[PDB]
């Protein structure tokens, strides 16, 4: 194995690429897009101060990748701290739970898209995909995702406008703006129908199924 | 021993890299401001580590402008795949929005034209079904792929380029209108026999018509009408997003 | 069931009674109890000292990368 | 091209200054080595000539194309050697701090462009 | 997921405005009519006292049928935050 | 037991980051910013108070609400560890505790049920048991939407001005007039005839 | 009792770090800004004068309006301090009363009655001893009022000039002329005729 | 020639000023004008996005500018390589051709008024205008040329609006708005004649 | 007397982040920007020329039109500072002079009368002794006062002509027929016409003298 | 009651106090008091240091934190 | 083989022509937000 | 009536006239003035930096906030 | 005019690099005459020049940019 | 191969000669018999000079990536 | 702890050094004790023991009269070794602490 001090080198560099691994390789991506979207959706684009979304967020992820964590820590973090694997195959074996987990939410287009893009050979089962080419494909994947929670979220809210415009202008106060009268109403809406509560429940689902 | 040649590898990562992120600022969905920044970065950044091995790497010094060129070389490809992109999404939201002002929904803009008083919801409506529908068929793939493809066509390295080529690109601006027409020409056009239909009641007795039977009449034909027009765009969505692919692949090469 | 809360109490544990232990070792030697040698005392605390900036090095890299996390808009 | 051509007259002198230290050194380790006359280049001419024609080696037991000088002996010995032991030592020191200087040098042009990259 | 997914849902996204809009703007076009033939009959003939009504009964509407909307709207709202997650791809 | 100095040290200024978490997602300030927020966005006008003013002014209301906690705290863990007479760990559980119970008192009961239902809590049983990640985000669900729902009934008045002078001004006949221009003042007349910031910051105290 | 000077540096350098807080919480800045932001959208010219101009324009008035108070500072607090005669402490405890009473004058006594009720502060017997703490957010509600009233009032004239304008156009059948685009030459021609810009940032410093 | 950290930093700084380059040096102004222009011609603010006419217009400005670009490449980009010419003096001679263009696009009178404004008395020649005199006069008369295009281009859809409102007015109606009946007519007139490509060919013509 | 180096380095580097104040406050730049404000709007088109077009425009008048101030400042104050004949503080003393000149002959006397007032001036024997503190605000509001008197006035006959075009669209019957959009071209065709953009940079270039 | 103005106070005079104390001490041992030992005096004036460098890291904190809260969009 | 004289320097130029390639990217990058960010 | 500018301009005027003597004084001990002693000089050039370092620090501190106020959207 | 003098301050900062870097490189040379003293005091002052004009750079770049994004 | 490959060899690379130098230090101070002082000592100086080029390599390429996620996108 | 392992050979054998200069220094001290027999141990077992103390008599060259088998000369040998050895030994645990705290140091 490597010396200590290599060790020591290695897991403080590690300890860099945090941020990389959350945005990256992590939930947390696209349980933040759609908060942007949805923030976007309810004209109030300050709201929920941001930070508060970033907290909300990042309690989402942890309750989210628990069993990810939980495999990593059971299956490599413990037999590395107990001395009985190298420090240089806790990494290798802790990488397959995660990838795992990227595999299950990875749609295929986009893995048959990098499997092409790297001129690799062809890929009969999904246990000869190599990390190159799941990163990318899941990092589209949950993009594609993302992009279609906050499309669907979209569509209420502008159903509101439209119908508020159209009955400002049935009685002809085509001068009134229709944002203005909207935007008490989707706050309503949202408060109505647990905004948040079915909103958070879709998310875990959309990861859980 | 301990090289670590590190020009070289600088030389190999740049420029795809450059390529690559050029296209995502700019390509549709791709782009968009909801995306975290540092997510399209790494987004590239893996990108270009699949690809770049790959391809032959460049010995142009950062230091010249040689450089220079070849950063304004990518940018330009990049921007131009980009905008080329986004001319269907202009074109559907062209549509929308003239479906939405012959319905009278933002009348301030026939009296006071850019008066901070417009709301094309309509334009938004079919905007995101646009998108949706682009996101369903996979255009943003494609458009990576098109990206790495650009290079047997057109090499890293500083090549010669043409010029009416440029004008395709901006005489892809006269799609956003046809198309827009073809996506607006039979509802508008029923829209416009309800007016005319209008037109035949104030041929009666004088005034006590539009205004205030008119617009919400006009209102709910137009809601109904294109509530049943919209199972029309998708193959009219694929229509613009072949039109804008097959023309971006004659013309960039 | 893992906590990170946890495991950083458990870390923090670990640097506190590492320091305890070498202090408690000092204070034994300076009271003139038989058995503790001058170059275990010194091995000891140089020992607690990097456990510390160990810690300290972790500190500053989680601290970082959640400032980073935190400054960023959605 | 540019940062490279900027940088190589000093990147070249630190290059010969390690060279000649190695020949220093290895001076000084043959210095009680009977029959063994002391070997030194001469900086400047190998100095230019390095930066007109590029560098090149013999082989590659591989070593540079610098022209191995004799220095002249100052006192005779009967064992043979012409390595005094002042001049050795004079020149290592001197070599020393001449290329500690061509360090600070290199670093604080490349610091000098670092501040303007720095926005 | 499918294109037919997208459209129907799309389609009665906006068949539930139709419905949400659709009794306010048939009130205010018949109240508009009214007014209109009553001034035909009259021969009276001012563009601003068919403004006059039209207010009024549009806002008598929401009295009467706007719990309906308000209940249609939030059950359509809940029901798509619902099935989101299953019509993901 | 007790930790070592450096180890407080470090642990005390650690803790120091995590100042504007703990005044956002914990504290009172999240819902007095939202609800101030959505009344610049219902007073016509959206940025007539500068966001400073607005934010140092809802940082003295969270810290006027929250002294009675802070004085808990004060008593139950600051003074007896300053005293040296309890460890910092456990001078941090004791003193979470007042803190728990407010951030309990406006918790709704389906946010903590979920946030339980997505942690695999199994029998939770007395109010006492909620751990304090479980409770952080249920409350922070609880405060956004306790907040919507008193902006959207702040926007009432104004709307109702607005549709006021709109109706007044169309069925008059001058129909190609702006209402909005002319409404601005109203709602400025109202928000100042009411004592708007008084009774605001009354409500938003009361609220608790 | 005498603060070391590294001390005394530290708390120099930590109070100029407050400065723009103390400038529009303590200060005549946010009225005049509050004022001038509601004249500028009244006139129908959203931006016309940039914002830098107006920020200067009201630096310069806020100065001039505390030039008494800052006066009375130096000539009480900070002259013996410079001089070596009293510490800081005792130096920001007599400064602090000048600008108390300044902010004590152009406060309502509803407003402090809330915030003292609201703080559960014990009874305090007249003007002089009453917590920075507690006449800070006051003084900030009331300023925020006092903007709000003076803005509404500034509404008036150009309200009238739409309004004639508007009736004008629309008696002479002339249905779909908007009356914006008429009245904003008129609003400048008005605002110009008045000496507009010098009697405002009079009538804002005499009610100082 | 000067220090390279110099000219890293010279560059650096000069690159900040690109928008102004494009704005007040190039015709980017001309095609945005005119494109605002048009759209509000049609009667609609928004149909094509900000960003669609802004990227149209830069690639019309690239275009337009290729040949000044190929000028440039001939007198500054290759001679920088073989080293016959370079730094400033290139820098200068490659500056040259975007003078030219700017001297074909600018009227005398703004050129007049802004040396009277400078009091340079001696100007007689017209290849020795400086930087500061000619390029707020180009940008004026960029103005004057966008606007009269505009106009050109506002002739056509004024007549189809009048037009149709004269129609519905002969015809009996006289509470039917012609702003919404005209709208789709409008549409129709310009995609049939082919509107875009003849207005981008247009401007080229225009210079 | 004079200021050590580092001083002078750190009192330059401090003064040159007033560098818009001083533009928006000293020169002519106020009278210009607000004046282009205003005529975007006159011409019907609130898009107009862009903004940075605008601002580079009133950059360069704003020159053209402080070029004699400037080459005064130059021959006066810091030829003597590169030359080495004077210090910091005497070069600020003197390069102002030409300046407060500039300003105070554009400058109301009410305003002045106004701030002098206001900060409790003793009397001023004459414009020579008048405080900067004094000059700068009555400066600045005599500058909005005669940008509003030029924005009105140039208000005029794009008045004239909405007004024309309503009335022979109002004479003919067609009452519904909305007069701004068939205005606009015409508002176009004056300015083209008249040159209106060169007779409004000489009027302003004038006007200032 | 509790006032954090009032607890920021309490602190800074603390710290105040032990820089004095450690300044009087060392002058009382340069005039050559009896009864005074060097190594303690050291002591204290490096405890000093330790306490002041605690005061300016809070400071900073504090100071970091009350920026990034006021900067936020309303 | 290659020694660390060889290797630092090379090291170096590497990072400041990266650096210069990332700042010359940023200034394009913004004049072109800049530039798309406009009114028309 | 007390003006901010006087009191810069006198900042300014005291911590030049501080670097002045500091300046002066090294000049004239580099000259082999008698009546001048090292310790002195070093003192006082230590003095004249912390100075300006204190003037550097407020001039910073004070163009955050002009920065911060000037960018308001009023 | 004012780009005529920024193009002097810019002369005479490149001037002091070059005057630096040249006499830095004969003193590698072993010329005679050339003293490490003067050598170090010389490049320190080109680099404080260097720096200076930065700032200078920066806070001119930081006021065209806070000028340009005025709405008008 | 790659550049994590090469990462991954050049830290292997400088564990194994510290494990080397450190093996031979604990040779010699078991009393073995052929291991010279002048080896231990050279070997661990080699061995420290190895260990402070991964720290600044380590300390680049850490800045390197640094300036990269703050590239504008 | 991991920290412990890398540690644990260098603190040993510094240990092991100072027992046996005390043990040698004993030596020397009772070198006129009549009677008094040499004691030392076998570093490398005992190291061996540790890592995974008896004392041994030395064997006598000499014979005195008074039943002294401490020799001057090889106990001097011994000490002066010893605290070579345990220089040393201070030398290469401090070179590893120093690296372990250079590779945090940043």
């Amino acid at each position: 194995s490597w010396s200590l001090s290599v060790q020591t080198l290695v897991f403080i560099t590690s300890l860099t690429f945090l941020p990389a691994i959350l945005l990256m390789m992590t939930s947390f991506t696209r349980i933040i897009i759609v908060f942007g979207l949805l923030r976007n959706a309810l004209g109030t684009p300050s709201a929920p101060p941001n930070q508060v979304l970033l907290g909300l967020a990042l309690f989402l992820t942890f309750f989210i990748m628990s069993p990810v964590i939980d495999k990593i820590y059971v299956d490599a973090y413990q037999p590395f701290s107990e001395q009985k694997i190298s420090m240089q195959e806790a990494l290798d074996k802790g990488a397959q739970p995660l990838r795992a987990f990227m595999l299950r939410q990875t749609r295929e287009a986009d893995l048959a898209l990098f499997a092409r893009l790297a001129n690799s050979g062809p890929l009969q089962g999904p246990e000869a995909v190599p990390m190159r080419i799941l990163l990318p494909a899941y990092v589209t994947s949950e993009l594609k995702t993302a992009f279609q929670i906050g499309f669907t979220i979209f569509i209420p809210f502008l159903i509101i406008d439209l119908v508020i415009a159209s009955v400002l202008m049935a009685l002809g106060m085509m001068m009134v703006p229709p944002a203005t009268i909207a935007l008490p109403f989707k706050l309503m809406l949202f408060v109505l129908v647990d905004g948040w509560q079915l909103l958070m429940g879709s998310l875990a689902q959309s990861f859980y199924s | 021993v301990t090289s670590e040649q590190w020009l070289y590898w600088l030389h190999l990562y740049f420029w795809p890299l450059l390529r690559v992120l050029a296209l995502i600022s700019t390509a549709p969905i791709l782009s968009e401001r909801a995306i975290p920044k540092r997510v399209k970065l790494g987004l590239g950044i893996m990108i270009t580590l699949v690809i770049a091995p790959s391809l032959p790497a460049n010995d142009t010094p950062l230091f010249s402008i040689a450089a220079l060129w070849l950063a304004m070389q990518q940018i330009l490809i990049g921007i131009a795949l980009g905008f080329t992109m986004q001319f269907a999404f202009a074109a559907v939201r062209t549509a929308g929005e003239f479906i939405g002002l012959q319905m009278g929904l933002s009348f301030a803009t026939f009296v006071d034209p850019g008066s901070h008083l417009n709301m094309p919801v309509l334009a938004r409506i079919m905007d995101m079904l646009a998108m949706l529908l682009f996101l369903t068929f996979n255009g943003h793939l494609w458009l990576i792929s098109l990206l790495v493809d650009t290079f047997h066509t057109l090499p890293i390295g500083s090549n010669p380029v043409n010029s009416n080529a440029f004008m395709a690109l901006a005489r892809a601006g006269g799609l956003i209108f046809l198309n827009g027409l073809m996506l607006a020409l039979p509802v508008i056009t029923l829209l416009l026999t309800l007016n005319l239909a209008l037109g035949l009641l104030n041929r009666m007795a004088p005034q006590l018509s539009i205004f205030v039977i008119g617009f919400p009449l006009t209102l709910t034909v137009g809601i109904m009408l294109m509530a049943a027009l919209m199972p029309l765009i998708a193959p009219f969505c694929e229509h613009l997003f072949s039109e804008i692919f097959n023309l971006l692949a004659d013309i960039v090469s | 069931t893992v906590s990170f809360a946890g495991q950083l109490h458990a870390a923090l544990d670990r640097i506190s009674d590492r320091q305890a232990a070498a202090r408690v070792q000092a204070e034994k030697f300076t009271l003139g109890e038989p058995g503790i040698a001058l170059n275990d005392v010194m091995a000891d605390m140089q020992k607690a000292s990097v456990s510390m900036q160990m810690g300290i090095q972790v500190r500053n890299k989680l601290v970082a990368a959640y400032q980073e996390v935190m400054s960023m808009q959605v | 091209d540019r940062l490279d051509a900027a940088l190589r007259f000093q990147q070249e002198a630190l290059n010969l200054r390690a060279q000649r230290q190695e020949i220093l050194a290895a001076n000084i380790a043959n210095a009680d080595t009977p029959g063994y006359q002391a070997r030194d280049i001469d900086f400047a001419s190998e100095l230019k000539k390095v930066m007109v024609r590029g560098r090149e080696e013999t082989g590659g037991v591989s070593s540079p194309a610098v022209d191995l000088l004799y220095r002249v002996p100052d006192q005779p010995s009967l064992d043979g050697n012409t390595v005094d032991m002042d001049r050795e030592r004079t020149q290592f020191a001197d070599n020393s701090l001449k290329y500690q200087m061509g360090l600070t040098v290199l670093g604080s042009q490349l610091k000098g462009m670092m501040n303007v990259l720095q926005g | 997921m499918t294109p037919e997914s997208v459209m129907m849902m799309g389609t009665e996204a906006m068949k539930v405005a139709l419905a949400l809009a659709a009794p306010l703007l048939l009130v205010a076009l018949i109240t508009g009519l009214i007014i209109s033939i009553l001034q035909a009959a009259t021969q009276i003939n001012e563009m601003t006292l068919s403004f006059i009504p039209k207010i009024v009964a549009v806002f008598i509407a929401i009295i009467v049928a706007g719990p309906w909307m308000l209940n249609l709207l939030l059950d359509y709202v809940r029901t798509l935050f619902s099935n989101l997650p299953y019509i993901i791809g």
